[PDB]
């Protein structure tokens, strides 16, 4: 409905603090249902 | 109806709330109104005397 | 202390942080403590 609107993504500042302790819990998650 | 009969059509408020928007544009937060409603009755009315 | 206030139930913006991804943590877990 706006005019004149333009496409991009908007970076999730959540994302980030998830991401940073995804690098840990999703690792985690592969290190310890693996075994 | 607070101030908003002076732009246009009136809007009834209670009176309680308000105050709240007043200490608002002060730069205090509303909060602080409500948890001293009491004193503040008796320090305004007694003020007029 | 505060007269005049009202019973209902207050949504966390992080409640889609945790209650959306606690389940997706719970949804790990039962395929993590199913082994
Ligand atoms: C909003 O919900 C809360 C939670 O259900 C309500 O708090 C509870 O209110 C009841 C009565 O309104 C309290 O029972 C009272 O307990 C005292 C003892 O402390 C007793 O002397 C009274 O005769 C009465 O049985 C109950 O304790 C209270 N719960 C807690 C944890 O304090 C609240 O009343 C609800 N408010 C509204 C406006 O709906
Ligand atoms: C911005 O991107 C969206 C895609 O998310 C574009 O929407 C598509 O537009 C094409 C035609 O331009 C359609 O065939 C697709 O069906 C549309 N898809 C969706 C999901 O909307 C949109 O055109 C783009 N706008 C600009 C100005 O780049
Ligand atoms: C990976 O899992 C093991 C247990 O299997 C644990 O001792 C270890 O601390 C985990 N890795 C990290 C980086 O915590
Ligand atoms: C659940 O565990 C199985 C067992 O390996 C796996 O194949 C599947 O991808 C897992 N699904 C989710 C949602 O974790």
């Amino acid at each position: 409905v706006v005019i004149g609107i333009v496409n991009n993504t908007v970076y999730d500042p959540l994302q980030p603090e998830l991401d940073s302790f995804k690098e840990e819990l999703d690792k985690y998650f592969k290190n310890h249902t693996s075994p | 109806s607070g101030w908003t009969f002076g732009a246009g059509a009136a809007l009834q408020i209670p009176f309680a709330m308000q105050m709240a928007y007043r200490f608002n544009g002060i730069g205090v937060t509303q909060n602080v109104l409500y948890e001293n409603q009491k004193l503040i009755a008796n320090q305004f009315n007694s003020a007029i005397g």
